[PDB]
């Protein structure tokens, strides 16, 4: 439940 | 033109192993609390901000990874009842939103937002819905140590229930069919398998399993589809092999309020085994047994000694998952060659019925049950950001439609292009690699080049996607690599076997052989490759540069495990035995004290030819507080690499920097936006300045 594919 | 700070070693700190005297002259580092340490990290930040502040491209990173970050992403959706729940982010929230619907394209209602908990430190790492879709349970971390506390909120009306559970981790909240509670596995104030009771206090909870002879062993629990049997899985280390006990709840005279006597279905840790689908007491399971590639296959409780292959293993092709959907069908998710295939099949006899082969990338997070009728996944790669895809299996199982699509602002995908492709290793086995980058570039040598790997655990990398990635690729010329070595388990578990243990050195030989053929094919050149990887991929990072430092002309290691020697005494790294070994036994600690990054550094201009040789510019990035990897493995090597190749000389030929980035108040687990985004623009700036690449 990463917040953003960085 | 670069002032590294002092730093005690202690010459008095030696043991022996098995006739083998090893010195360990930064032992006083593996306590975080002592004013030497702390004093240490400040002076290590204080290096890191000066050399940080010489990279000037930082500040043009972190802007465009932030542009590129910014769109909109709905995660996948799942039903319970009759609404749907789903995690959204507007771009640049810290944390995604937990939000529910009635209708797919309905009104988002919010039912719980981490980013106004602590700024959005950490986000939702449990979250489960009771089966009425009355009950949200969820875990939120109380300060930056690994603990959660469960509570349950009302869908209703967003209204909290008095039931508060401490003392768990990573446990899951499993619901029972009857909305009364939901099974979880906390740890008391030797991992237990509890139940928990809506509207009663954590004592009342009712205890399923504890096993005080076998303390380290740990637990996964599941309840299958039709809520009769509770699965208790029992796992020891981080091997791929578990138990299976079954209880049949339809037999119990009262309700879980009696009490455990479980069916032992598997009692043994030689196979893996996850629970598919049921009818009655007939199981399907997915596992490993006899089976590297894996399979299913099917067993009634009632006579268990009978296995039965319901889908054989495939002679090429890893069975990563499966999933029970729309009543009598089967979802497998192939890996094949390192990329996803799906097949539809039928759920009694196992025949394929359809077989959709997917692009490069990665699908996943397949979380349909058996009774709904429409499956929803994710697929993202290196140029496609996130499509969440539907597949209607009732009115239309042959096309899958696109249900939600982020779109990266200002960015073209038709400039790039990503191949596989397939190089030698040192023992002859190939290697498959993804290449990312501009099209039409000519293979000059010229390019800068960056590689990512991990190598270990069983764990498959997919080429997903990563937005700082793209602004590499675009803003600075630059070639990206996804090498998929050995030790992993893309190939199955004979691949994961050929990188472990006695084999863990073919893991680093497989992925110092990529970069030779990156090299050799024109892609980069000797000096211009950069290598990244984190935990045992930092290890992956760290043992490469020791090995052939040559090769590379930056190097980024994040929470790595750089102390083979004593990884097993600390935190959780007692289960990582499995793949590494343990140096209390002595064949092991032969394996280990070759590449044990701390062990095995030392200066390449001493090497006869050699003399032109320097490693690489070496960023080591950890939190100060991380539980996990405890940062004492990052903070040791910084420790050695700065004497051995530093401080122990008078006007050394190391010019190359070598820093700690080092994040603080920080957990391993949770990394808000923005943070993350801080870290990345971090060592990308660093990156860009030591290969000397410009900006675009
Ligand atoms: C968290 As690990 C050391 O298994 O990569
Ligand atoms: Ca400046
Ligand atoms: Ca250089």
């Amino acid at each position: 439940n990463a917040s953003a594919p960085v | 033109p670069l002032h590294y700070p002092p730093v005690r070693r202690d010459e008095t700190v030696v043991d022996d192993y098995f006739g083998v005297k090893v010195a360990d002259p930064y032992r006083w580092l593996e306590d975080p609390n002592s004013e030497e340490t702390k004093e240490f990290v400040d002076n290590q930040e204080k290096l890191a901000n000066s050399v940080l502040e010489e990279c000037e491209l930082i500040d043009k990173f972190k802007q465009k990874i932030i542009d590129f970050v910014n769109f909109p992403r709905c995660g996948v959706p799942f039903r319970r009842a009759n609404k749907y729940f789903h995690f959204y982010n507007s771009g640049l929230q810290a944390q995604n939103v937990f939000q529910m619907q009635d209708d797919l394209d309905g009104k988002p209602e919010v039912l719980y937002d981490p980013n106004l908990r602590e700024g959005g430190r950490s986000g939702l790492s449990l979250y489960s819905v009771s089966e009425d879709a009355k009950y949200f349970a969820f875990g939120i971390h109380s300060g930056l140590t690994e603990w959660v506390t469960i509570k349950i909120l009302k869908t209703e009306d967003r209204s909290y229930l008095p039931d508060t559970l401490e003392w768990v981790k990573f446990s899951p909240a499993i619901w029972t069919h009857d909305n009364k509670g939901f099974f979880y596995c906390p740890y008391p104030p030797n991992q237990e398998a509890r139940y928990h009771f809506l509207g009663t206090d954590q004592s009342e909870d009712i205890l399923l399993w504890r096993d005080l002879e076998n303390p380290a062993h740990h637990l996964k629990c599941q309840i299958t589809d039709d809520g009769k049997y509770f699965l208790l899985y029992i796992l020891d280390g981080c091997d791929d092999a578990n138990k299976v006990y079954c209880l049949d709840l339809t037999k119990l005279p009262n309700g879980l309020e009696s009490f455990a006597p479980f069916m032992k279905l598997i009692d043994s840790f030689d196979a893996s085994y996850t629970a598919i689908a049921n009818d009655g007491s007939v199981f399907t399971f997915q596992t490993n047994k006899d089976a590297p590639r894996k399979k299913l296959v099917r067993v009634d409780l009632n006579n268990p000694s009978v296995w039965t292959d319901l889908v054989p293993e495939s002679k090429k092709d890893l069975l990563e998952s499966a999933h029970a959907v729309n009543e009598n069908q089967l979802i497998l998710r192939y890996l094949s060659d390192v990329k996803h295939v799906l097949e539809i099949r039928d759920l009694e006899s196992g025949a394929l019925q359809h077989r959709l082969p997917i692009d490069i990338g990665s699908v996943d997070g397949i979380t349909a049950r058996r009774r709904d009728s429409v499956v929803f996944f994710k697929f993202t790669s290196i140029l496609t950001p996130g499509i969440v895809y539907q597949c209607d299996l009732k009115n239309d199982p042959t096309q899958l439609k696109i249900f939600r699509e982020s779109v990266v602002p200002d960015f073209d995908r038709s400039e790039f292009e990503v191949k596989q492709v397939f190089v030698p290793s040192k023992d002859g086995t190939k290697i498959p690699i993804f290449i990312a980058a501009r099209k039409g570039i000519s293979l000059d040598g010229s390019h800068p080049c960056e590689m990512h790997g991990y190598g270990g655990f069983g764990i498959n990398m997919m080429p997903t996607f990563s937005a700082s990635r793209i602004v590499f690729l675009k803003h600075l010329g630059g070639v990206f690599c996804l090498a998929n070595i050995r030790g992993g388990g893309e190939y199955g578990e004979e691949w994961h076997k050929a990188g472990f243990r006695d084999k863990k050195q073919n893991v680093f030989d497989d992925f110092i052989s990529a970069a030779e053929y990156l090299i050799s094919s024109g892609y980069t050149k000797a000096r211009r490759v950069a290598i990244e990887g984190g935990s045992n991929g930092g290890l992956l990072v760290a043992a490469c540069i020791n090995q052939r430092p040559d090769l590379f002309g930056c190097a980024e290691a994040n929470c790595g495990v750089m102390d083979m020697l004593r990884f097993h005494k600390f935190t959780l790294g007692y289960l990582w035995t499995g793949d590494y070994g343990c140096s209390d036994k002595e064949e092991e600690f032969k394996w280990l004290i070759k590449y044990s990054p701390i062990h095995n550094v030392r200066r390449p201009w001493e090497q006869p030819g050699n003399e032109e040789t320097q490693y690489p510019a070496t960023m080591i990035l950890t939190a100060d507080h991380d539980d996990r990897v405890v940062p004492l493995h990052s903070f040791k090597l910084l420790a050695t690499m700065q004497h051995v190749l530093c401080t122990s000389l008078e006007d050394s030929p190391q010019k190359n920097p070598i820093i700690a980035r080092i994040q603080r108040k920080a957990a391993a687990y949770g990394r808000a936006t923005m943070t993350q985004i801080a870290e990345v623009a971090d060592r990308y700036g660093f990156m860009a300045k030591a290969l000397e690449a410009p900006w675009i």
